[PDB]
DNA sequence: GGGGGGGGGGGGGGGGGGGGGTTTTTGGGGGGGGGG
DNA sequence: CCCCCCCCCCACCCCCCCCCCCCCCCCCCCCCC
């Protein structure tokens, strides 16, 4: 077995060290690229893995959660032999995926896809924090004090049941100074609004990151995932096990404030078509044609929305104070005037936006809500609207007709850009910059 | 509705169903508690939209009501309109005073 | 290997195919070349299941129905046409499949037996083939009320047609293979829970014994069935018409068909001895008498009330038990402390033949109907009205020779057979003076006592405990035959001389070994003792001869062993031992043989109110004994402290000393 | 005489059933390879009395779907071989195992290679004749064949069940043969078959394969179980082919098998031997389809210059007059277009009605109709709407200990309408949550954490009395009725319904009323054939088109038809709505809005759909423009009235 | 034929001498017959009872 | 002819292995009470 | 009298147990005195 492993291995490092496209080594230079700036991963593209060798391919998409290893194996040997000098430490580096496959929507997925490569699209309703997944484990012996370790990929692990040469029943202990351990965050995923059928509830899949895929995306972004479509037992009908997808790759549509507050990503290209455009004498005029095109005349209004979209300057001052940086509009007047069609346009175009109904919100539907977590049957804060619009607008239509004590919730996450919460023993002032 | 979940209780006018309900001191039943029955009156049903929780149901009921005129006394200068705090919809509902 | 078992099993259910079907233009259907086909299954049963000893077809045909769903609507039907017939006359061939038919019901019935000898294939199969001739035996006895008796009986009258001089062998077989399914069809019985002793039992035992299958009833099997079935098709009038035309080959059938109806009802049972209804109230009674003993043994208060008693012993030391009856009563007391010991003695254990009377609970009655129990009566009245002595002359006229090659199968049905209507016509005849006891004559004739003597004779010298337990029977009945003759008053004389020396002798040495068998091994070594002491007392070569020989302690442990069922045993049964007990305690003065302490708790535990019916006879029976029984212990205590220690055991074989301890000068 | 392995019977031993059971009978091989042949022949050689082979053409249309299932009609084996059909009564989990191989063999037979798309096939039992309500199910129904209705009260998600499962014993030679996994039992391994030995054991890792799985709650139809009495309830799963072919609310009728184990739980709680029991899905229904020749007959119809007339007095055939409220009620069931200005701005296609008007002239009957015809509707009157019983409500999930949505009555009727009969007694708080869904055709809740927006395209119908009980033509619109412009404005067809004396108007309508009664008069070639055919005779005295060709036709329309907009007489729809807007200055009339100018296009999209036609007519426009003045002239006092139909005629009196 | 099973017989008695109340219940008539009466105030599903 | 010794079966005990072990917030409906 | 508000109720070691194995005890049979 090991034998045709070292094969598959020695494939995949011929993969990195020979393919090559108008002269440049592209995996050579993007591992080097990423060893550099000590990211120990490796984006490659299915599309030049089936290019350069569709057997490898094959063996791929045939069984990728036993070939995925090797593949990542043969990324650390070739890491090496171009980074460390042969006969004068890096972790296993992980494997990201891109691909153009076909989609299969979320609903459609189901048992024939199970262990398959699988390309889908969703908005992100949820992120965890990052769970410690083991990489390594350094184990013994309770009795005999025999010492081994276990090396685990996260594709599906245990502990032996007995010893490796009496130790007793169940003999086994972690070691975890010598262990090695690496980030796992969950996300659910749900599937496209426009892609749900008809009368059909949205359905959600929960699914897995670890290593640099972790913190990448966040609640509400639109993304495109590659991942293997898999299954785990759960504690929990008969026979029947709960699906999931292991994240081989992620694409949202653009980047923002993932992990990111002070930080930022724009390219050499886009920063001057932004700056020469910021340049421009019409600009203002530009951008109020561009807001709503569709709905005639209500120009003023056209240029204030383009105001709260781009919003003042927030202030901090050496009295403590702050001074509120973004900007609130109300629209109110006679019916059929367009004023939801424009609070749709503004949640469309807004990089961050919350569309709500008064009469579908809720006080703590809107701030803040307090839960309770059912097994650890502790209490829990959970953002509403105002949380997810945190950088951005929240569209708040139907207004007049939000009830009053939902709608004077609104008053200090509306103002001083806080939430001050006090309920079940939590105390917090969370932020709300909307 | 009620929980046991979200359900339906059956009220009077289900429970007469292929049957006959008999409302007692009618004309002090308010408004709001009159304009529920003009389904069950008239479609043979009640239909419901609440808590997740959607049915129709039938109520293929004879109402016997037994109202008092308003005052008490039937003024019988006045019509029958104007003896009773009903109004067309659900008068025409009637088949007989 | 299983993958010839599959391919028998689908040879067989093309075959029932094969055998015919319905028509729907219902009526039952004969199949293309249907003779050859029940031809090639009787082929199938000889060819696989007797050549190779391993009733597999045996087993598959039973899974495709073929008897239930062809072969007795064939025989059915074919009785149908001769009998519509036989009011108005291819008959000449359709005889030939129904022939056929009654061979392969012969095989499919045949009795089943396993021994040593038998396949691991057939021990492995047997318990549930025996089921399904369990549902052959209700489908051939209700099917159209069993119309297919009424086949079989036409298909024996046409060879009774032709003459004693015409029948040839193979006519003769016929009629000997009709008694052989009459003889099945009687004889199927449910199997033995056969459990491997390989691994211990767990904390529970067997959940039951219950081996019939879910469309069968016991009641479905019972002999009301049987006997309704058999009047029904007049199955009785064509057994008794036969016996009446024996002026020999198929002798030993029809005696066997005799047995097997006899072997398991009581005859008392066919006498009287609202009114079921009376005697339920008399039940109820019965049982509300140990309601009002069982209450006195049973707490006052709740369980948990617990009182605690403590007894001191006549020495300086203290018991305690919690019963709170037991405060008031130290009799209770004793008992229970006695009864909460965790300690029991380890206990000892201990085929080719049927259950029968020689091995049933010694209650277990046939519940017949009122219409069956007469049906029954009559056709064994007019049995013994006309074929007993013929048969019984015929078989033992057989079996006078060929006793070496009698199998034990033979043997005991033979003795059982005998003893059966010996003791019928004995208790018809004291019931009604119509009855004559010359009509069992053929019983004394010497030839048969001869037969019986050397039966029981060779069966104990083979230690064939079966056989020596079935002739002690025969014994019995012969003897009480002989005392009412007696009565009735040569023969007597003849055989009060036969049974002088070695017979004297084997029968005193059958009561000797009968303690180490069953209840009614026992139960029949004392009846046939109380048979023989009042036959010779009758008689009364020398009578004290005689009865010391049987007055000896292995007698005293074999009638205490069974003493010890008294619960279960009946009042006649206890007033014959205690009558035993009177003549050797009281009349023969070998007292000091009873004294022994088996017999002194025995005693306190049945005149105990937990004991027998405060009304009974054999309850005053144990009474007067018990008085006088006491009277002399404790006269034998006054005249010799000794014997204080001496009812604890075996009395002294040391003569030197054992004579005083017998008498005490 | 013959190979074992190959010994084979006729179909008169088929009937002379002689094992104990069926299930023996059907297990037994030579018996088991007849039925393989028996049903093999069924599928070849029964035809319809065309002479098609049924079973050629639907194997033909099941690869050309690439699907894993084969209808097949009960009544069609009971016509041959029917005791075949009683096997399958009686045994059906035996006898669909032997069927299936039949129809994967018949399908490789006509389709080589389909075990590459499908490595089996399920045939799906349909037109079993015999039914059962949940109440009525019994012990002796017990792994029989059932057919059953109810309504899937809880669905739970689509998981991945194991199918053939190979297991590893951890002693000697690890690998076991696969076992088949049922709906009810986890495998149980008493002892490993390779070492005779009870052991741990793991499913295997060499292969082992899933199938799709789904549990339904089924429970009893609230109208169908008796009142007083509790609902009756039992499990349905689903598997492969069959997960979710239903959703929460909708009735339902299931063919399956009454299946039932072992649970220790219920024994547990009972304290008696007593089993829990499931219907294992063989077939789910819901009638709104139709086939290549009803498409040719509404292709046919669609042609006739009056068809958009019939239509309209096909809607409602039984109420007399009010060809207002048909033309309304037909432009709101088969509704505009749906439009999307390069994804940036997205416009409502739905045409919302308002049946205003007096007690005693059929609104409420006109809805129950509508309730009757639209391929997805649902009905709730006044006082029993809540306000997120008619958008959507979070509820704390029983089983999961978490907040979820239920979507109400505007998501169960996504793509279909809704019905709100006795709209002016809703309270008012219920009354606004309408007006996201029927304008922007969306659902947007955001309540204890969950924030989402989901799908409403629902045309809404509804009916109201005016304030005090009865209208009055002496008022204006928005002093007869207690409704807002914003909600007014969204009605986008206003229907007032005025009940006034009038000597022959009355005379027709109380001649067709009681006319009306006798024809439907319960006691008013085979008896069922000549009761259908009295039906159609009946139907055609007051219906132009049949009505079960109107709900398919009305499908169609609405499914396959898109109207576009062209030679647009733009000018005159320009006028049209400029003087609507000035004459409704006129403080308490129908406020005209931009709304009812897209209203007039989407009415006339609308028409353009009952013809079938692909673009909109002047005639289509025409009628619209039609609808939209006399619903608004209709509305004025009579103060007014004439001189604005006056004024308005030259737009409509043209056509 | 296929063997239709054993038909079990269900001994309805009714009409007995006195009603007990459901407060009249007293362990020593565990075993024995009676008539109850009380009003049903829930029911269960029915379901299959393994009986053979 | 009875008692001792040898041999076989059956039962019991001990050891070893294995498996099991409520208040607080949010939303919804319905009922009751107060103000114009 | 009607409508709106607001109030209420509801969702890893230790013990018990079971299985397996070994030895001892009790009975039966055969031989010897
Ligand atoms: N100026 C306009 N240009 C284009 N379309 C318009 C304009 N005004 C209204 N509409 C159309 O009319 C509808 C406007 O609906 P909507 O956006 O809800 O208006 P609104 O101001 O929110 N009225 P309301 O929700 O009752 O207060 C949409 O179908 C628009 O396409
Ligand atoms: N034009 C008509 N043709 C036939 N039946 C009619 C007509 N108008 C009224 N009816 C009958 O009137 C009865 C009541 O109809 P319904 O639909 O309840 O009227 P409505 O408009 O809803 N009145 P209301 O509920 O008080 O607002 C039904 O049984 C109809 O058959
Ligand atoms: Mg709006
Ligand atoms: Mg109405
Ligand atoms: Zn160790
Ligand atoms: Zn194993």
């Amino acid at each position: 077995n090991d034998d045709d492993n070292t094969e598959i291995i020695k494939s995949f490092k011929n993969f990195i060290l020979e393919f090559r496209l108008d002269s440049q080594f592209i995996y050579r230079d993007q591992l080097r690229n990423n060893i550099l700036v000590k990211n120990y991963s490796l984006t490659v593209n299915m599309e030049h893995l089936i290019g350069y060798n569709e057997d490898i391919y094959k063996k791929l998409s045939d069984e990728p959660s036993d070939i995925i290893p090797l593949f990542e194996t043969a990324i650390t040997q070739v890491a090496k032999r171009i980074s460390i000098l042969s006969r004068a430490s890096l972790p296993t580096f992980q494997l990201i995926l891109n691909s153009n496959a076909n989609q299969i929507p979320l609903r459609d997925l189901d048992s024939e896809h199970v262990s398959k490569i699988v390309r889908l699209s969703g908005i992100i309703i949820s992120t965890s924090v990052l769970s410690s997944r083991a990489t390594y484990l350094s184990i013994m012996c309770r009795n005999c004090r025999h010492t081994t370790s276990i090396t685990i990929n996260n594709f599906n692990v245990s502990l032996p049941r007995s010893c490796l040469s009496n130790c007793g029943p169940d003999p086994y202990i972690i070691i975890h100074e010598s262990s090695k351990f690496i980030d796992q965050q969950f996300l659910k995923l749900q599937e496209i609004p426009e892609l749900v059928p008809v009368g059909e509830m949205p359905r959600n899949l929960t699914m897995t990151c670890d290593r640099y895929l972790t913190n990448k995306v966040i609640p509400g972004t639109r993304v495109t995932i590659v991942g293997i479509y898999s299954i785990y037992n759960s504690k929990n009908g008969v026979a029947i096990r709960t699906p999931y997808i292991k994240i081989l790759g992620i694409q949202s549509d653009v980047e923002t404030s993932s992990i990111w507050n002070s930080v930022t990503m724009f390219t050499e290209e886009e920063e001057e078509e932004f700056l020469q455009l910021s340049r421009n004498p019409k600009l203002y005029e530009i951008l109020t044609n561009s807001i709503a095109p569709s709905i005639f005349g209500n120009e003023d209004i056209k240029k204030a929305i383009v105001c709260l979209l781009m919003g003042g300057s927030k202030k901090i001052l050496p009295d403590g104070m702050r001074l509120r940086g973004d900007i609130n509009v109300l629209l109110l007047g006679d019916p059929g005037t367009a004023k939801s069609q424009l609070l749709k346009f503004v949640e469309k175009v807004s990089p961050i936006a919350v569309y709500t109904s008064g009469k579908g919100s809720s006080a703590a539907g809107l701030t803040a809500s307090v839960q309770r977590d059912p097994m650890t049957r502790e209490f829990y804060l959970e953002g509403g609207a105002m949380v997810l619009a945190d950088g951005g607008v929240v569209c708040i239509d139907e207004f007049d007709k939000m009830r009053d004590e939902d709608r004077v919730a609104i008053h200090e996450a509306m103002e001083q850009q806080t939430i001050s919460i006090a309920k079940a023993g939590i105390t917090t002032v969370l932020n709300s910059r909307t | 509705v009620v929980r046991d979940d979200y359900t339906i209780e059956a009220g009077a006018l289900m429970l007469a169903d292929n049957g006959i309900c008999c409302i007692d001191e009618f004309d002090k039943m308010d408004i709001s508690d009159q304009v529920a029955i003009h389904e069950a009156m008239e479609q043979q049903t009640i239909s419901i939209a609440k808590a997740g929780i959607h049915a129709t149901l039938n109520a293929r009921t004879s109402i016997l009501a037994a109202a008092n005129p308003v005052g008490g006394r039937y003024n019988r200068k006045l019509s029958l309109r104007g003896n009773l705090n009903m109004t067309a919809p659900i008068m025409s509902r009637f088949d007989l005073f | 290997a299983d993958f010839s078992l599959t391919v028998l099993r689908a040879r067989i259910a093309l075959l029932a195919t094969a055998i015919g079907g319905p028509d729907y233009t219902p009526p039952y259907k004969l199949g293309d070349d249907c003779l050859a086909c029940l031809k090639d299954l009787k082929r199938w049963f000889k060819l696989v299941d007797d050549q190779q000893k391993r009733w597999d077809v045996a087993m598959a045909v039973a899974e495709y129905r073929i008897l239930t769903d062809d072969l007795l609507p064939i025989l059915i039907d074919w009785e149908n046409k001769c009998s519509l017939a036989a009011k108005l006359a291819n008959k000449a061939y359709y005889d030939k499949i129904a022939l056929n038919c009654l061979q392969l019901l012969v095989l499919m019935t045949w009795p089943l037996i396993v021994t040593e000898q038998s396949s691991s294939n057939q021990i492995t199969l047997y318990g549930e083939l025996k089921k399904h001739q369990l549902v052959y035996k209700k489908t051939i006895l209700s099917m159209e009320s069993g119309k297919v008796l009424r086949a079989a009986i036409r298909l024996a009258l046409d060879v009774i047609k032709i003459d004693r001089l015409s029948r040839t062998p193979r006519d003769n077989m016929v009629l000997k293979l009709v008694l052989n399914f009459f003889r099945n069809v009687i004889a199927i019985e449910p199997g033995e829970f056969t459990i491997n002793t390989k691994k211990s039992m767990p904390k529970k035992g067997i959940t039951s014994i219950d081996t019939l299958p879910p469309n069968v009833s016991m009641d479905d099997i019972s002999l009301n069935t049987v006997i309704s079935s058999f009047h029904k098709n007049k199955v009785f009038g064509f057994l008794l018409t036969l016996t009446s035309s024996l002026s020999d080959f198929i002798n030993i059938p029809l005696l066997e068909i005799m047995f097997y109806f006899t072997k398991d009802v009581n005859q008392e049972l066919l006498f009287p001895r609202t009114s079921a209804g009376f005697e339920l109230s008399k039940l109820l009674q019965k049982e509300h008498q140990m309601r009002k003993n069982v209450i006195k043994h049973t707490s006052a208060r709740h369980s948990r009330f617990g009182g605690l008693l403590s007894i001191q012993t006549p020495d300086k030391t203290r018991l305690t038990v919690s019963g709170s009856q037991a405060l008031v009563d130290e009799k209770i007391a004793l008992q229970k402390l006695d009864d909460s010991k965790k300690w029991n003695k380890r206990i000892i254990k201990k085929e080719g033949l049927p259950n029968s009377l020689l091995n049933s609970q010694t209650g277990k009655a046939i519940f017949f109907t009122e219409s069956n129990g007469k049906h029954f009566k009559e056709f064994i009245n007019n049995f013994i009205d006309s074929g007993f002595n013929i048969l019984l002359h015929s078989v033992t006229n057989y079996f006078t020779t060929e006793q070496d090659r009698m199998v034990t199968l033979e043997q005991v049905e033979y003795l059982l057979f005998f003893a059966w209507f010996v003791k019928y016509q004995l208790l018809r005849s004291k019931i009604d003076n119509s009855a004559d006891i010359k009509q069992v004559s053929e019983a004394l004739k010497e030839v048969t006592f001869i037969l019986v003597s050397s039966l029981l004779r060779s069966a104990y010298d083979l230690k064939n405990w079966t056989v020596t337990h079935a002739g002690m029977i025969a014994f019995n009945e012969l003897l009480n035959l002989v005392s009412r003759t007696k009565a009735a008053q040569d023969i007597e004389f003849i055989v009060s001389r036969l049974f002088s020396d070695e017979r004297i002798q084997l029968l005193s040495n059958l009561p000797k070994i009968g303690s180490k068998y069953s209840l009614q091994f026992m139960k029949s070594c004392i009846e046939l003792t109380h048979s023989v002491l009042k036959v010779l007392e009758q008689y009364s070569v020398n009578f004290q001869k005689v009865q010391a020989n049987y007055m000896t302690e292995p007698v005293i442990e074999t009638y205490i062993n069974f003493l010890e069922r008294f619960r279960e045993l009946e009042d006649d049964s206890i007033k014959k031992v205690f009558s035993f007990f009177h003549r050797v305690f009281v009349q023969a003065k070998e007292q000091a043989l009873l004294f022994r302490f088996d017999l002194i708790i025995l005693l306190r535990e049945m005149l105990s109110p937990d004991g027998l019916d405060r009304m009974s006879r054999s309850r005053k029976y144990v009474s007067q004994f018990s008085d006088y029984f006491l009277a002399r212990l404790k006269k034998r205590l006054k005249k010799s402290p000794a014997w204080f220690v001496g009812l604890l055991f075996p009395p002294l074989h040391n003569s030197e000393v054992g004579f005083y301890q017998r008498y005490g000068e | 005489d013959i190979d074992p392995l190959r010994e084979e019977l006729t179909l008169e031993s088929l009937s002379n059933v002689k094992a104990n059971s069926y299930s023996e009978w059907i297990t037994q091989p030579n018996v088991s390879r007849t039925i393989a042949r028996e049903l093999k022949s069924f599928l070849l050689e029964y035809t319809d009395e065309t002479g098609r082979s049924v079973y050629g053409a639907r194997i033909r249309t099941l690869g050309e779907m690439n699907s894993e299932s084969l209808e097949v009609n009960y009544r069609h084996l009971a016509e041959s071989k029917a005791i075949l059909a009683l096997f399958l009564a009686k045994c059906p989990e035996e006898m669909l195992k032997i069927f299936d191989l039949v129809a994967m063999e018949a399908t490789e037979l006509h389709y080589p290679d389909y075990a590459r798309i499908h490595s089996e096939i399920h045939v799906r039992i349909s037109d079993f004749p015999t039914i059962y309500s949940l109440r009525e199910l019994r012990e002796s129904n017990l792994s029989s064949l059932v057919r059953v209705t109810g309504v899937v009260t809880r669905r739970t998600g689509v998981f991945p069940q194991l199918k053939y499962v190979k297991f590893n014993c951890l002693k000697c030679g690890s690998i076991l043969g696969p076992f088949f996994q049922d709906s009810n039992e986890e495998i149980r391994i008493s002892f490993c078959t390779n070492c005779k030995s009870k052991g741990p054991f793991r499913v295997n890792g060499e292969k082992t394969v899933y199938r799709n799985y789904q549990r339904v709650t089924l429970q009893e139809a609230p109208g169908t179980v008796p009142p007083g009495r509790l609902p009756r309830h039992r499990e349905v799963i689903l598997l492969a082919d069959l997960v979710d072919v239903s959703k929460p609310g909708e009735e339902v009728e299931v063919t399956g098998i009454y299946k039932n184990n072992y649970d220790g739980n219920l024994n547990a709680k009972n304290g008696f031997p007593v089993f829990a029991t499931i219907i294992e899905a063989n077939s789910i229904k819901r009638v709104f389809s139709w086939t290549e020749e009803e498409e040719r007959e509404f292709r046919k119809i669609s042609r006739d210059r009056g068809i958009i007339d019939k239509i309209i007095s096909s809607m409602a055939p039984s109420i007399y007059g009010h060809r207002d409220i048909k033309t309304a009620v037909a432009c709101s069931l088969f509704g505009g277009v749906p439009k999307n200005v390069n994804g940036k701005h997205s416009i409502r296609g739905d045409i919302n009605v308002l049946l205003l008007g007096d007690p005693g002239t059929a609104k409420s009957q006109i809805l129950k109709y509508v309730e009757k015809t639209a391929h997805r509707a649902v009905f709730a009157t006044g006082q029993g709407a809540s306000a997120v019983g008619l958008t959507a409500s979070v509820r704390k999930d029983p089983i999961t200990k978490e907040w979820t949505l239920e979507g109400g009555a505007l998501v169960l009727a996504d793509k279909g309408v809704c019905l709100i009969d006795e709209f002016d007694k809703m309270n008012d708080q219920d009354r606004t949550s309408i007006h996201e869904a029927m304008e922007q055709q969306s659902i947007s809740i955001s309540k204890a954490g969950i924030v989402t927006t989901l799908q409403a395209r629902c045309s809404i119908i509804a009916a109201a009395n005016p304030n005090g009980g009865r209208y009055n033509s002496t008022l204006p619109l928005a002093q007869n009725v207690s409704l807002t412009e914003p909600i007014l404005s969204r009605f986008d067809i206003l229907c007032v319904v005025r009940d006034l004396v009038d000597e022959e108007a009355d005379e027709r309508l109380a001649t067709f009323v009681v006319d009306s009664h006798v024809r439907s008069h319960p006691e008013n070639l085979n008896a069922r054939q000549r009761r259908l055919q009295r039906q159609r005779k009946k139907e055609e005295e007051i219906s132009p088109i049949p009505q079960e060709l109107l709900m398919k036709y009305i499908h169609y329309a609405r499914t396959k038809i898109y109207p576009k907009l062209h030679q647009m007489d733009m000018d005159k729809v320009s006028r049209v709505y400029a003087d609507l807007r000035r004459e409704s200055i006129s403080t308490g009339s129908f406020p005209i809005t931009v709304r009812h100018l897209e209203s007039i296009l989407r009415i006339a999209e609308s028409f353009a759909k009952m013809r079938l036609s692909e673009f909109v007519s002047s005639y289509d426009l025409d009628r619209a423009i039609k609808v939209v003045v006399d619903s608004f002239v209709d509305a004025q006092k009579v103060s007014v009235r004439r001189q604005l139909r006056r004024s308005f005629a030259i737009y409509t009196l043209g056509h | 034929s296929p063997e239709q099973t054993e038909r079990v017989f269900q001994i309805s008695f009714f009409n007995l001498p006195t009603v007990h109340r459901i407060r009249d219940i007293r362990s020593e008539k565990i075993g024995s017959l009676l008539s109850i009466s009380g009003t049903v105030t829930r029911t269960s599903e029915v379901r299959p009872e393994l009986y053979k």
